């Protein structure tokens, strides 16, 4: 009796996951369906090239990644001076009792 | 039949998901699949049951609809054998030692294998997964509760 | 189609960078386009090579291309497609483990076994312009790159 | 113009994020390596203990 | 006739960095007035009037003649890349010259420099050195690496 409730959760669990597996190949084969006849687009690999000359995401994406990666950056390079200093006591400590 | 319409539209849609069988139909192996997804907890002999005893190698050489598979379910639904939880966490006590509410995940892997139905290695490993600890024991009341929502 | 607002289809990033994109395609900057700036772009940008059959698909707009008629034909080729962080989204579903690549036979099976069947012939287009390494592993953390023509 | 250029003022400020952060990464990854030494001067300090 | 012909129809991208051509677009964006890509006399006037406090008249005739028209962004990055044309980055210069400094730094000295360019070899004459003294920073001598001559040549270390 209860081995039925394993099976069906193990079902149920397996349908969740296809039900939902399903609608992202959807998207995939969907991406790729008008990526074909968009991939012979003449208009598309020209644009292409002027993409990088454009830089959309400017210093709204860098000034705020390089901003909030430097603080992650400061405290890190910081936190390896305090465990750097921590090891020196200990490896000094440890010198003057060995 | 007494089904109301409203719940066989969603059925009728869950069904339709598996696709992969050449159209709307259904083979008899995979049956139970879709039978165990919708609702219910039918067992192994249920299904063999109400599938009307199908051979060994019938279960690979043929394939149903849904105006079949519609009554299947309407019996599983209405006729079974099944119990509520307060009975399965009580018959997992008789395997606990201590009485902490607490059972080796081995044990229950070796019960679920070997008595009962049996069970695949690799369906044991997925249910006891998870519920993983320091001691290697797993709360059969925690299980049956995951079990139930599932 | 689907006769609507163009501003709506397109996202603002997205309609901003299609925007400066056609500022910057033009040798004589005035909201219309001819066929001697896409001419002088494309010798500009090949190395001056000269293809005259690009000429043949003026008449499927009317008349020249305009700003507007540029975004709607951007618009109806680009239906369906999705960012880049959605695709490598839903291309974490298999794989489980995240390796990064996922073998070209068990993508082509998934390809017909499910939602629209693609068939042999379309999936075997998809690999008629890219590289590949000899032991499969189709790259798909790197091919997100080369779906949107990045490159060449 | 290019001392100026109101919109590249802050390209050439937003350069010093990633040349502080390269300088910082800089310090984080000598201090990495000095860590490391640390740990084995420590390491071979204690297995003499 | 405002449309212009193809022009030689020089590439935008023989050697040059994307941050490069970011960087004449932004100042481009400041010098065309009219906000459309189409650097008039106007427009360099104006400029010139408030940075170099105004031209000598002479200097906007020079442009426009050195120019087919109407200069654009397209028009200026092609003009400005083949008068750059041959010249190589900073980055092998200062490589160049960190490997040839035998005091392992990159250094350079004006007498050494001096002869480098004379004694060593080469067509360099007695202007051609001052002129290259008076483009040196506040000092003659090069006492340190060779990355803020590059930094105030191009006005940009990377
Ligand atoms: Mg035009
Ligand atoms: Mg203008």
């Amino acid at each position: 009796g209860f081995q039925a409730c394993c099976r069906g959760y193990l079902a149920r669990k397996a349908f969740a996951k296809r039900q939902q597996q399903l609608t992202a190949m959807k998207v995939l084969q969907r991406n790729c369906a008008a990526y074909l006849k968009l991939r012979n687009w003449q208009w598309w690999r020209l644009f292409t090239k002027v993409k990088p000359l454009l830089q959309v995401s400017r210093q709204e994406e860098e000034m705020m990644a390089k901003e909030e990666e430097l603080v992650k950056v400061r405290e890190k390079q910081l936190a390896a001076e305090n465990r750097l200093t921590e090891m020196e006591t200990l490896q000094s400590q440890l010198m003057a009792e060995k | 039949c007494d089904f109301s319409e409203e719940q066989t539209a969603e059925f009728k849609e869950a069904f339709q998901l598996f696709d992969r069988t050449g159209d709307g139909k259904i083979l008899y192996s995979q049956c139970g699949d879709v039978m165990r997804a919708l609702g219910q907890n039918p067992t192994n002999a249920e299904v063999m049951k109400v599938l009307g005893n199908p051979k060994s190698d019938e279960m690979n050489l043929k394939t149903l609809k849904f105006e079949q598979f519609l009554p299947m379910m309407q019996t599983i639904a209405k006729n079974k054998d099944q119990g509520c939880f307060e009975d399965y966490v009580e018959g997992l006590r008789v395997f606990d030692k201590e009485g902490n509410g607490t059972v080796m995940g081995a044990e229950i892997r070796h019960v679920l294998v070997t008595l009962g139905e049996k069970m695949t290695e690799e369906e044991v490993e997925q249910l006891v997964a998870g519920h993983e600890d320091s001691n290697g024991c797993i709360n059969y009341e925690e299980l049956v509760r995951m079990v139930l929502s599932g | 189609r689907a006769t609507s607002n163009v501003f709506a289809m397109f996202d603002q990033s997205q309609i901003q960078e299609f925007k400066e994109a056609f500022n910057m395609i033009d040798q004589n900057r005035d909201g219309f386009i001819d066929k001697e700036d896409l001419h002088d772009m494309l010798a500009s940008l090949g190395k001056n090579p000269t293809d005259e059959y690009l000429d043949a698909m003026m008449n499927e707009a009317p008349g020249p291309i305009n700003f507007t008629m540029f975004l709607t034909m951007f618009g109806e080729k680009l239906n369906g497609t999705d960012p880049e962080d959605v695709i490598r989204n839903a291309f974490a579903c298999f794989d489980e483990e995240a390796t990064g690549t996922i073998q070209e036979d068990y993508l082509r099976e998934l390809l017909t076994t499910m939602g629209d069947r693609f068939t042999d012939e379309e999936v075997d287009e998809l690999y008629r312009e890219a590289p590949i390494d000899k032991k499969g592993n189709f790259n798909y953390i790197e091919f997100t790159r080369i779906l949107k023509h990045g490159a060449k």
